[PDB]
């Protein structure tokens, strides 16, 4: 239970992005920290990768230059400790998180 | 000698029923026409139908072809049906087979 | 010599995907789509890739349409493509037609067509020249040659399929780089027709006959009675 401030679509996303629960649908058993990252990474912005899919789910590729904003329930009240990870595929050579 | 037998099946009700159900099909069909599938496919439909509406029409203006347009030309309703008619017959002679030189479509759902 | 970072591009802006035809989001699983024996002579069929081409263009028959192409520099806008083009199709159908045929374009010398073998910027001679050794043998043979100063465009015909417009820019005064691509455009039409040599005026002839056949049989009613 947590969103953001837009969808694929109104963040110039041409094509199909990839985001958090399928990622975690791809990778079966491994922890989360082997399952999305640089080595990974395939941008939305591409028109020839991956995928022509439906846009309008949430959005987390969050960046400057980008609004993306957190969102959480409003109704319960509780805690979730995010760690933040660094994307880019040539922006370092070490782990930044 | 047999226009008395003509007038008196011209004002039987099922000849007036018949007309009527074939002119309320041909609204389900302008109906189905504003669609843009039934408009060029699944339209074998529309082809017959539109054939026997066009027959109906026909055998209208042929009950209506005698000499009762000596009442058909000074009256309210009459002239303005059988006018009706022309403007109906004429454009989709020249429109459902055309093969003329004309600009384009804009009397498809007006004549229906 | 050439510019190789040169293209042209067709713009799409508004595509015939996002309404109540076709989805982006099918299209490049094997969207295979029905030619009606129309091409050469049978059972072809076309492939379409939507990674290669995208969602295709859509444009209605009986429309004058030409398409506009805009030159590009390092994946930069510059400027519309204001020279002579040609298109064709790579499947080889032929149920398209031509704009005003070259008499109202004021030609003087016996314009090319596809018929003389693919155009270049090399093989073309233009017929607005003043050559003096083949002014005519045409009355109204078109004008295959599109942009330009003259103003013809492609009649579209009532197939209700997709085409490939293979592009070609002709004019051999723009650029040395052959200028091509390939781009998809998809027409709607708005009837076939399976009318046949039965006409409206046959079929009404047919009716006006049963009809008289009809009182001819109901005069006996009311001579029986
Ligand atoms: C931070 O995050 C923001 C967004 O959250 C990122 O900004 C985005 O950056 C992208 C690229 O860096 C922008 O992607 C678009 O990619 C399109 C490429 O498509 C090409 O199409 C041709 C067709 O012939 C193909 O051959 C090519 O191979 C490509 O497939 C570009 O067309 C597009 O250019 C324009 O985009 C604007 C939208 O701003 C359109 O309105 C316009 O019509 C045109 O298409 C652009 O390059 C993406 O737009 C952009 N988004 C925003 C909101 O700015 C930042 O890059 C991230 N920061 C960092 C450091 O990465
Ligand atoms: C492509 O262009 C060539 C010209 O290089 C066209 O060939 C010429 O076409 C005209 C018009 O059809 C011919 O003139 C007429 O031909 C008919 C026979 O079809 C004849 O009965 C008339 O009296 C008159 O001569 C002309 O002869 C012909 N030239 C040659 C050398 O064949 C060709 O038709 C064009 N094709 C298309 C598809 O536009
Ligand atoms: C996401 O939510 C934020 C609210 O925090 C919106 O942020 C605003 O964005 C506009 C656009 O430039 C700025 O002018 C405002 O100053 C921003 N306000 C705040 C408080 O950040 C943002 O518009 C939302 N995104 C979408 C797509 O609606
Ligand atoms: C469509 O083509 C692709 C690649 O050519 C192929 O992988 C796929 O099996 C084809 N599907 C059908 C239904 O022919």
């Amino acid at each position: 239970d947590y969103t953001f401030n837009s969808t694929m679509e109104q963040n110039g996303c041409i094509n199909e992005a990839q985001t958090w629960d399928s990622m975690i649908e791809e990778n079966p058993d491994i922890p989360l920290d082997d399952v999305w990252g640089p080595q990974n990474y395939r941008p939305c912005f591409s028109y020839a990768i991956g995928k022509p899919g439906d846009l309008g789910q949430p959005y987390e590729i969050l960046n400057y230059s980008n609004k993306n904003h957190i969102k959480w329930p409003m109704t319960y009240a509780g805690m979730y400790v995010y760690r933040l990870k660094i994307l880019d595929p040539n922006y370092s050579f070490c782990n930044l998180t | 000698e047999c226009q008395a037998y003509f007038r008196k099946v011209i004002k039987s009700t099922f000849f007036q029923i018949v007309m009527i159900t074939t002119v309320t099909t041909n609204s389900f069909l302008l109906v189905l026409g504003t669609n843009y599938d039934i408009q060029f496919e699944f339209f074998r439909t529309f082809e017959v139908s539109e054939l026997f509406f066009v027959s109906v029409y026909v055998c209208e203006f042929l009950m209506k072809v005698y000499v009762d347009p000596i009442t058909y030309w000074k009256d309210g309703y009459n002239i303005l049906d059988v006018i009706i008619l022309i403007i109906l017959t004429i454009p989709y002679l020249l429109r459902k087979i055309k093969g003329n030189h004309s600009a384009y479509l804009h009397f498809a759902d007006g004549i229906q | 010599g050439c510019d190789m970072t040169k293209k042209i591009v067709v713009q799409n802006k508004i595509s015939a995907c996002t309404m109540g035809i076709l989805n982006p989001v099918q299209l490049q699983k094997n969207y295979t789509y029905t030619i009606e024996k129309e091409a050469y002579d049978d059972d072809l069929i076309v492939f379409y890739e939507y990674k290669d081409l995208g969602c295709p263009r859509l444009v209605y028959y009986d429309k004058p349409w030409k398409p506009v192409v805009e030159l590009w520099k390092n994946g930069i806008v510059e400027e519309i493509m204001n020279a002579e083009y040609v298109i064709s199709e790579i499947n080889g159908l032929v149920t398209y037609s031509y704009s005003l045929t070259a008499a109202t374009a004021n030609c003087r010398s016996q314009p090319q067509n596809w018929s003389t073998f693919l155009w270049n910027r090399e093989n073309y001679v233009s017929c607005h020249e003043d050559n003096k050794d083949n002014p005519l043998l045409w009355p109204n043979v078109e004008y295959q040659v599109l942009g330009g100063q003259t103003n013809n465009k492609i009649i579209f015909g009532q197939r209700n399929g997709i085409y490939t417009f293979h592009l070609s820019v002709v004019d051999p005064y723009y650029s040395y780089c052959n200028l091509n691509t390939i781009f998809s455009v998809y027409v709607h039409g708005a009837l076939p027709v399976t009318k046949f040599q039965p006409l409206l005026t046959i079929l009404l002839m047919v009716t006006t006959t049963l009809l008289t056949a009809w009182l001819a049989y109901a005069i006996p009613k009311q001579l029986r009675s």
